[PDB]
């Protein structure tokens, strides 16, 4: 939830959105954990999606 | 390929046509009196159509209805 | 003369003068975008316009508002290059003004404060290129512009098939820009009926109750008032002598004291007459005639203040008494005529459950959205917001001129929305047509047929870009605290960014480019479709909007349209076509001022065509350019006949002007049938591009604007001359009548170089012109692919002769000489993209080290240190690219495994090999190789190689400009300085950075030398700035997917030539599939030993109407004749007389045609050097209907030399006995179609299979194996083939268990098969029984 909204603010702040090494810092943890968090985090897709 | 598309006009548009051709008939030879009303046909639709059967007025006004009904 | 047609003039046919000359091709995709994005300081179509509409923006009535100023784009991101290589979408920041202001409580409106927040950003919108695409992924796409129904209103039929009465029926459709729809329609009952949208339909009279209608006013609106006296005792009635038409009389009606008709004689002529002239107001009459008739208005008792009869109630003869002993002197009935003004909407008043205004109101809630309660809140707000209301409702200006026009108004422009009267008078007029007064609209005319394009597509998605924002901001704008958040807070750029990115990403009308082929480029962008969002759709309709309609004369092209699914639905757009100020299809005519034609242009729109009598294209008009003839064939209202000399008002513009791009190319196309022309301008797109650019010897003259007008080839910006030409460069000396007064220099025009096209061919750009030659502003400098010195050239022209070989052309088939693939000429570049991805697995992550388990130095020798091929290794298939290896640790080998490690000792890795290795068959040559890095890791040894090799080439580029811009400025510096002050020799000797100094005498010259010094260190800063930025881009992170660490790209050129398989065909739709491969030794040749490349069946020409592939040929046959003739004077060296005379007279030929020619161009310098280029042939140019005729072929085929007949006799090379009777010989452009062979070619033994399904699945591109379908197996099931069929459908498919079990019997050389039972019914069987089925296998 944290990671939605430090991208919120800094979505029109920055031009486009912070780099992946940027919410890294505003975020308190190991900072690279984000790609191993954002991995997991995302849902799985329909296998019977239309292609 | 393709041709057969071609082949399919040519046989179509040939059906119409013929089908139109045919409503006029050929050397026929009759009367004057009008059927539907007795009107007086002149000759020259006999001439121009043998075998006519309908006055002028007649050939118009069934005509038109059809269309009014269109 | 110009330049570039100094070097080659293609000698010209056809008579007709002409008059305009054909506009850039790419006029609509280029402009409509331009409209789009733009300061408009008002309000047509833009994103001005799109932001004034929604724009002010307010919070709910608590008087905090947000209001719009203007906008801002931002500078690309990256450049056109730039953006397309690294993968982003070619886009522009859009920073809009805005301004938020307070109103104070409670305030007669004015504010505390107002923060006039600066351009917050919304999003980056895509851009379009200077050739009119857009990049949306580094990949160029296309926006298809789209024909849809023109809003406004059109009465329709439904004729026939309805019910199987006949009857028809009529129905009228108010079609707004934005917003709900409204239907009115009627049914055999003749009932007027309404529904919104496509929902529920509902009866007609309940929208007038909403508007607060009652039944009163619904009587006063669409009928007249009868009004009824009682005088005396007992009943009169005011007659209008008119009313009684159409109808018998229903009493003794008398009047005046004379009975002009007794009862039961038909009121005519006579008895109008005679009321009307007699002044006939009042007459006498029974009690029964209102037994009928309706009262209009409410009458109630002024006694008991009760309701009597109610509007829209019958009278009786009973009902009258009532109303009568009341008091009541008037009751107005209804005027009911069922030839005239029909008892219509008098029915459907007692058709309708509702009353009074609340109850239709709740009708028309509940009807909309049923199952949930109606409100009188909800009701009332539901009906103001559907037609009336500014925001969910726009007609538009052309949908309030359409309303205005097809309803006989005055004004052109009016309301945005519907108005209580604007809904009334269409109900009028529909009403009039079911009367027979007036006719109904057709779908396929192109005035009720409207074009958009890009540009206002995308408005309409930024439109809802902003709905979407909006109800946010009115949202935050609700609670909003004091002087804190500012409208960039609530203004979100996903939300916006995303309404826009969905459209130029995934849309049936954003398309990757068909650009195999410059004309295949401006085909597309010149091109329509009717499907998709907003128009029609390939089920609904309906033969008749694919149907070629007659006002597509000039507008749409008749012949180029698809040969699919979708004929008709797509259509391209024809040659002089523009698009109406209201955005209409108008084409261009010449206006024809009594008896004269004029040479002033008109542009008409579909609906101003039909009304006017326009010439014809082939119509001969001399000296003061009168009508030749007395009467001309002419078309008029839709048809075409032959005219008088002074009744028609206009005239074609050109012999051309009704086709498209594609079909003007098709040469002595009127020889030819539309079938297969068709077929022709569809296959010449499909023309891959040749390794050799060669020329159409048969030519119509279109082919110089297409190339030029298609990007793909190089065009002056500005005259002068050639500083430099390099195959990289070419730098362009201005002249000084055309360049600017400062920064002075030189125009420098960096050429494209070997390069993917979207189809994976090769698009390359050559230099056209030698050094220090003259070009003028607009000339050609460099030729793209498949353009050949300015002319746009698809293909190789080649000897043609038409024979039976053998059989080798059966059917289509084509058969050809060794001498082509010899001379590499129809020998194809292509260019495929081959990418390699380190990503990360649960297990690890993926390194591209060369260090490969199980390989041999052989392997390794092509690989580098680092793990990547080295650029410029020619290699084939299995060749490994870019060595990879993913983490897979304990494999768990088994016994006999183990003992074999331990045997050979091999240290059974503990990693996998997924190196990017090259496709099987497929061979090419390593021409470039691109490392994407996340941002963070750290680029390996090659990456890093690499990102500073693109340094140093990238800072030679820039210095290479500063080194001849300014030699280009400082020689400008040079030549002014001499003029009050030359010192020529003096000046030159000190350094020339060391000039600036020298100033200048009072005069303007003192002041001139002021403006290149600036421009000048302007020079010197913005070298150092474009230098800085382009450091920085590559040494940057390039920005990956998640899961991913580094990318690696290869790009091969595999260079194809041409064997069995190809598919081929000229511009006359005669295809061919190329089936041998023939020696020199055995061609056909004739008495003087020339062989023929190519041998066409003779049989292929009578069936397929295509009899312009001869004339091309005998006139190619000739056109190859005078380049004969040359070729030997010009071998002969005979000198400039002999050669100009000859030339001299093949440009005129007989008399009476266009072309004009020397002896202009200089007798020596510039004559010479085109006899060169007319030695391989001559250029011929057959205008599409103004085309050659047989005379001036077979005339130029006596000037060549060459018989009149086109034939020759031929000599068989195998047998070298004469061929019996002469045949046809000739030169035909013919073009290589990207179907190639080896392309198609697909063979599985046994592969991957399906997960789900245990089924053969393509997944390493060793294809899946074919699909044996349902009709497939009636085909096995005809023949007795029982077993042949179990095996199709077990063993070599779905038997998860068989298909290992057959190819271990196969290798053991048992044809056998061991079936059991296919897993696609193992999984039914499971699939049933999860559901609540208890299915079973039964007994043994
Ligand atoms: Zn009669």
């Amino acid at each position: 939830n944290k990671l939605n909204r430090i991208s919120r603010q800094m979505l029109q702040e920055m031009g486009r959105e912070p780099t992946p090494e940027e919410l890294a810092e505003r975020m308190l943890m190991p900072e690279d954990k984000i790609r191993k968090v954002l991995k997991i985090a995302k849902e799985p897709i329909s296998m019977e999606t239309p292609i | 390929e393709a041709d057969e598309a071609y082949s399919v006009t040519e046989q179509l548009t040939m059906t119409g046509i013929n089908r139109i051709r045919q409503k006029i008939n050929a050397h026929g030879i009759p009367v004057y009196l009008c059927e539907a009303c007795g009107n007086p046909i002149p000759e020259a639709r006999r001439k121009i159509f043998p075998g006519v059967t309908l006055c002028v007025e007649c050939q118009a006004y069934q005509e038109r209805q059809r269309k009014h009904y269109a | 003369y110009s330049y570039t047609e100094k070097k080659r003039i293609r000698k010209d046919f056809g008579k007709r003068p002409q008059v305009l000359d054909v506009p850039y091709l790419l006029s609509i995709q280029l402009d409509s975008f331009q409209k789009f994005i733009e300061q408009d300081p008002e309000g047509q179509y833009g994103l001005e316009a799109a932001f004034r509409s929604v724009f002010p923006i307010q919070s709910y009535s608590g008087n905090s508002e947000l209001q719009y100023v203007s906008y801002r784009l931002g500078e690309p991101v990256f450049d056109v290059q730039e953006c397309q290589i690294r993968g982003v979408t070619y886009s522009a920041p859009l920073r809009v003004k805005l301004r938020l202001v307070i109103y104070e409580r409670e305030a007669p409106e004015g504010t505390v404060k107002d923060i006039k927040e600066q351009e917050v950003y919304m999003g980056e919108i895509p851009l379009m290129t200077d050739n009119g695409t857009f990049v949306i992924n580094g990949t160029e796409r296309v926006i298809v512009s789209q024909l849809h129904r023109s809003p406004g209103v059109f009465f329709d039929s439904d004729k026939g098939k309805t019910h199987s009465s006949g009857k028809v029926l009529y129905n009228a459709r108010i079609i707004p820009y934005r917003g709900s729809w409204l239907d009115f329609e009627f049914d055999p009952k003749d009932n007027l009926f309404v529904r919104i949208d496509r929902r529920r339909k509902l009866p007609a009279t309940i929208i007038l109750r909403a508007l607060n209608y009652t039944t009163e006013q619904i009587l006063d609106l669409f009928f007249e008032k009868v009004i009824f006296e009682i005088r005396d005792n007992k009943l009169q009635m005011e007659l209008v002598p008119e009313r009684l038409r159409g109808e018998t009389a229903s009493f003794d009606i008398e009047a005046n004291g004379k009975v002009y008709v007794e009862k039961g004689r038909r009121i005519t002529a006579r008895h109008i007459r005679q009321l009307e002239k007699d002044d006939v107001k009042l007459i006498e009459v029974p009690v029964e005639y209102i037994a009928g008739k309706v009262v209009a208005k409410d009458y109630i008792d002024e006694s008991t203040g009760e309701l009597i009869c109610a509007a829209n109630m019958e009278l009786s003869l009973d009902l009258l008494a009532k109303l009568s002993q009341s008091g009541h002197k008037r009751i107005e009935t209804l005027f009911t005529n069922d030839l005239d003004h029909g008892p219509y909407i008098s029915e459907t008043l007692r058709v309708d459950p509702t009353n009074d205004r609340l109850s239709a109101l709740v009708e028309i809630y509940r009807m909309m959205r049923p199952g949930e309660p109606p409100t009188r809140e909800a009701a009332e707000s539901l009906f103001e917001n559907l037609f009336f209301s500014e925001d969910r409702y726009d007609l538009s200006a052309v949908g309030r001129m359409k309303f205005n026009r097809s309803l006989l108004r005055e004004e052109i422009e009016g309301s945005g929305i519907l108005s209580k009267d604007d809904i009334i008078d269409v109900m009028k007029k529909l009403i009039d047509i079911r009367n027979g007064k007036g006719e109904v609209d057709d779908i396929d005319h192109l005035g009720n047929r409207r074009i958009r394009s890009v540009g206002e597509m995308a408005e309409n998605q930024f439109r809802v870009g902003l709905v979407r924002v909006e109800r946010a901001v009115k949202e935050r704008l609700s609670l909003g605290d004091l002087d804190t958040l500012m409208p960039q807070d609530m203004i979100n750029a996903k939300p916006i960014s995303a309404a826009v990115k969905e459209f130029f990403g995934s849309s049936q009308l954003s398309q990757f480019m068909d650009q195999n082929n410059p004309l295949s480029e401006i085909t597309h962008k010149r091109r329509i479709s009717a499907l998709g969002p907003g128009g029609l759709t390939r089920e609904r309709a309906g033969f008749e909007v694919r149907d070629v309609h007659p006002t597509h004369y000039g507008r749409v092209c008749p012949i180029e349209t698809p040969e699919g699914p979708n004929i008709g639905l797509i259509n391209s757009l024809s040659v002089y076509a523009q698009t109406n100020e209201y955005g209409f299809l108008e084409t261009p005519y010449r206006k024809v001022t009594d008896g004269v034609v004029t040479d002033e242009i008109h542009y008409l729109s579909a609906i101003e065509e039909g009304n006017y009598v326009i010439a014809q294209a082939n119509s001969n008009l001399d000296e003061e350019g009168h009508f030749v003839e007395d009467l001309v064939t002419c078309r008029s209202k839709g048809e075409s006949s032959l005219f008088s000399r002074d009744q028609v008002d206009y005239m074609d513009v050109s012999t051309q002007q009704v086709v498209s791009v594609g079909a003007s190319l098709i040469p002595f196309l009127e020889h030819d049938d539309a079938n297969r022309a068709l077929m022709g301008a569809n296959m010449q797109r499909q023309a891959v591009p040749t390794l050799r650019a060669d020329k159409p010897l048969v030519g119509t003259g279109m082919e110089r604007a297409v190339a030029v007008d298609s990007g793909v080839t190089a065009v002056a910006k500005r005259g002068g001359v050639v500083q430099y030409v390099d195959a990289s460069r070419i730098v362009i000396k201005v002249n000084e009548d055309e360049m600017y007064p400062g920064e002075a220099g030189i125009d420098i025009y960096n050429l494209t170089k070997y390069t993917r096209s979207n189809q994976n061919t090769c698009i390359n750009q050559m230099p056209c012109v030698s050094l220090g030659e003259p070009v003028e502003r607009g000339d050609v400098l460099a030729d793209g692919p498949s353009t050949d010195l300015g002319e746009l050239a698809l293909g190789q022209n080649m000897r043609v002769a038409f024979m039976p070989w053998n059989g080798y052309n059966f059917e289509d088939s084509i058969l050809v000489s060794e001498r082509v693939v010899q001379e590499d000429r129809f020998t194809t570049i292509h260019i495929q993209e081959l990418a390699c991805v380190s990503r990360d697995t649960k297990l690890g992550p993926e390194e591209i080290t060369a260090d490969i388990p199980n390989v041999g130095e052989a392997a390794l020798s092509k690989l580098d240190e680092s793990g990547i091929v080295y650029i410029g290794a020619e290699v084939t298939g299995g060749d490994i690219l870019v060595g990879k290896v993913t983490p897979k640790g304990e494999t768990q080998l088994t016994p006999e495994e183990k003992l074999l490690r331990a045997i050979f000792g091999e240290k059974a890795s503990d990693v996998k090999d997924s190196s990017l290795r090259v496709p099987n068959g497929v061979s090419g040559t390593v021409i470039d190789v691109q490392v994407f890095t996340r941002d963070g890791v750290e680029k390996d040894k090659r990456a890093l190689e690499i990102e500073e090799m693109q340094l140093k080439q990238a800072k030679k580029d820039l210095s290479e400009e500063l080194q001849i811009l300014e030699a280009g400025l400082f020689s400008r510096i040079r030549a002014v300085l001499v003029a009050g002050g030359v010192e020529a020799e003096k000046l030159d000797k000190l350094p020339r950075d060391r000039w600036l100094e020298l100033g200048l005498t009072d005069e303007e010259k003192q002041n001139q030398l002021e403006q290149l010094a600036e421009q000048y260190d302007e020079l010197k800063h913005e070298f150092e700035k474009k230098l800085e930025a382009k450091r920085r881009k590559i040494t940057q992170g390039d920005d990956l997917a998640p899961g991913v660490l580094k990318i690696v790209k290869v790009y091969l050129a595999v260079k194809r030539r041409i064997q069995p398989g190809d598919k081929m065909a000229g511009r006359h739709g005669n295809k061919g599939v190329i089936s041998k491969i023939n020696p020199i030794e055995d061609m056909p040749y004739d008495e003087n030993g020339t062989p023929v490349d190519i041998v066409l069946n003779p049989l292929g020409v009578p069936s397929r109407m295509n009899i312009g592939q001869i004339l091309e040929t005998h006139l190619g046959m000739a056109a190859k004749g005078i380049g004969d003739k040359i070729n030997a004077m010009l071998k002969q060296q005979q000198e400039v007389a002999k050669l100009r005379e000859f030339i001299q007279r093949a440009y005129d030929l007989g008399a009476d045609v266009r072309q004009k020619v020397d002896l202009s161009t200089f007798s020596d310098e510039e004559v010479m050097r085109l006899a060169e280029n007319l030695r391989k042939g001559m250029p011929i140019a057959t205008p599409v209907f103004d085309g050659a005729k047989e005379a001036e072929i077979k005339e130029l085929l006596k000037l060549g030399d060459l018989p009149t007949s086109g034939q020759i006799r031929l000599y068989d090379g195998r047998t070298g006995e004469q061929f019996e009777r002469p045949v046809t010989v000739g030169y035909m452009y013919m073009l290589k179609l990207n179907h190639l062979v080896d392309d198609k070619m697909h063979a599985r033994s046994t592969g991957s299979y399906s997960l789900v399904t245990q089924q053969p699945l393509g997944g390493k591109a060793q294809f899946g194996g074919q699909r044996f379908g349902e009709m497939e197996v009636w085909a096995l099931e005809a023949y007795g083939a029982a077993y042949t069929l179990q095996e199709m459908l077990t063993v070599k498919s779905d038997d998860v268990n068989g298909r290992t079990k057959m190819y271990k019997n196969i290798v053991d050389g048992n044809h056998q098969m061991e079936p059991g039972m296919p897993e696609s019914f193992n999984v039914l069987l499971k699939e049933i029984r999860s559901l609540g089925i208890n299915i079973e296998l039964e007994d043994e």
